[PDB]
């Protein structure tokens, strides 16, 4: 059973950079090797077959080389849509084992989060629960801190946008109807390095 | 013009059986190998095995042999992947992919299907509750559903730019919940209609919700 290793496991580079990823087999496989690109939430795409042969429809910046045990995948000029996970595969003998994969992120300028807030719907309140959502839109880097103050939360974060390389975050503050009715001011505070000072977006009940 | 359309997501209790099907169009189905790729949650790709539908010749990885069956009905351009009894560790996304040949041939998987999300759990299926995120940015809160996945679209797919659907989080209740938002010019809040289309195959539920400002 043929084992495959790729290095590095993850990398971050800015637009225009030259990036090389290596694949290493446990045995000689000549030129029987493929490369695949898988963007988050999507199915994988053939980039290169037979170690170096480019698949149709694939942009010219992708190139591959190598034979025997060591192969490399090269992206001449990184694009923001190239931020994806990349796998290698051997096509010498079954099983056609894949590689562990390499995550490629994109480095851009520091962008600040546009911050929004959504009060619960009146429909939701009549169901028994109350969820307040704070949205941080199109920011970088991914690190950010949100705090709910009223005077039991959960966060989610998208993957790197394929066009502008930014992320986006949501935070949902969940209460019961009883506890929600017992307070007046709800606000989310957002700290980010693209922000010269903490941003607070708030609401008073009723509009 | 080649397209592979796999069956919808499913949820099965451990010990049950399961058959998932990929429908293939665009080329001579009985001429090229077809394979199944398995992707455990947060994990890489696994090569499970391939089948030549022409003579139903199969080649498994030793890690799936006797655990799973790969078959094909060349009369309807369809391949299948089958389990006798599902294990918990069989929870994954299963890809169907044509294994094309290039001039001891050079085999590679050039065309893929959208995939099939399989959740193995003794928990029972729950359809989602959908609430509006009244606004510029507006959205939909999809809450209390099981199991993954749901898919959200806006205006039947006519609105794609600026849409952000967040990865689901697992609430303490053991149910999932996610939000899908879009940013639109504040001038269109009174002139444009914004509807989120939530689709949850495991519960056979599809919800359309019109979002209005407060």
């Amino acid at each position: 059973d043929i084992q495959l290793t790729q290095s590095p496991s993850s990398l971050s580079a800015s637009v225009g950079d030259r990036v090389t990823i290596t694949c290493r087999a446990s045995q000689s496989i000549g030129s029987y090797l493929n490369w695949y690109q898988q963007k988050p939430g999507k199915a994988p795409k053939l980039l290169i077959y037979a170690a170096s042969t480019l698949q149709s429809g694939v942009p010219s910046r992708f190139s591959g080389s190598g034979s025997g045990t060591d192969f490399t995948l090269t992206i001449s000029s990184l694009q923001p849509e190239d931020s994806a996970t990349y796998y290698c595969q051997q096509s010498y003998s079954t099983p056609f084992t894949f590689g562990p994969g390499t995550k490629v992120d994109i480095r851009r300028t520091v962008a600040a989060p546009s911050v929004f807030i959504f009060p619960p719907s009146d429909e939701q309140l009549k169901s028994g629960t109350a969820s307040v959502v704070c949205l941080l839109n199109n920011f970088y880097p991914r690190e950010a801190k949100v705090q709910w103050k009223v005077d039991n939360s959960q966060e989610s974060v998208t993957e790197q946008d394929s066009k502008d390389s930014t992320y986006s975050l949501s935070s949902t503050l969940t209460l019961s109807k009883a506890d929600y009715e017992k307070h007046k001011v709800y606000a989310c505070e957002v700290t980010h390095q693209g922000l010269s000072s903490p941003v607070t977006k708030s609401f008073n009940r009723g509009e | 013009q080649v397209q592979l359309v796999q069956s919808g997501a499913e949820v099965k209790k451990p010990g049950e059986s399961l058959k998932i099907s990929c429908k293939v169009s665009g080329y001579n189905f009985a001429s090229e190998w077809i394979g199944w790729v398995r992707q455990m949650p947060g994990k890489g790709l696994e090569w499970m095995g391939i089948i030549y539908p022409g003579d139903s010749d199969t080649k498994y990885s030793p890690s799936f042999q006797g655990q799973v069956i790969i078959s094909a009905d060349k009369s309807i351009n369809t391949a299948y992947l089958q389990w006798s009894s599902l294990k918990a560790s069989d929870t994954a996304i299963y890809y169907c992919a044509r294994q094309n040949h290039y001039g001891a041939y050079y085999y590679a998987m050039d065309v893929w299907g959208q995939g099939t999300t399989v959740t193995v759990s003794s928990a029972s299926t729950k359809g989602p509750s959908v609430f509006p995120l009244a606004p510029a940015a507006l959205g939909c809160l999809v809450k209390d559903y099981f199991p993954e996945p749901v898919t959200v679209s806006w205006n039947s797919g006519a609105l794609t730019s600026g849409v952000h659907t967040f990865p689901a989080v697992l609430q303490s209740s053991g149910l999932y919940s996610l939000s899908s938002v879009v940013t639109v010019p504040s001038s269109s809040l009174g002139t444009q209609t914004y509807i989120c289309n939530v689709n949850h195959k495991p519960s056979n539920t599809k919800v359309d919700k019109k979002v209005e400002p407060k």
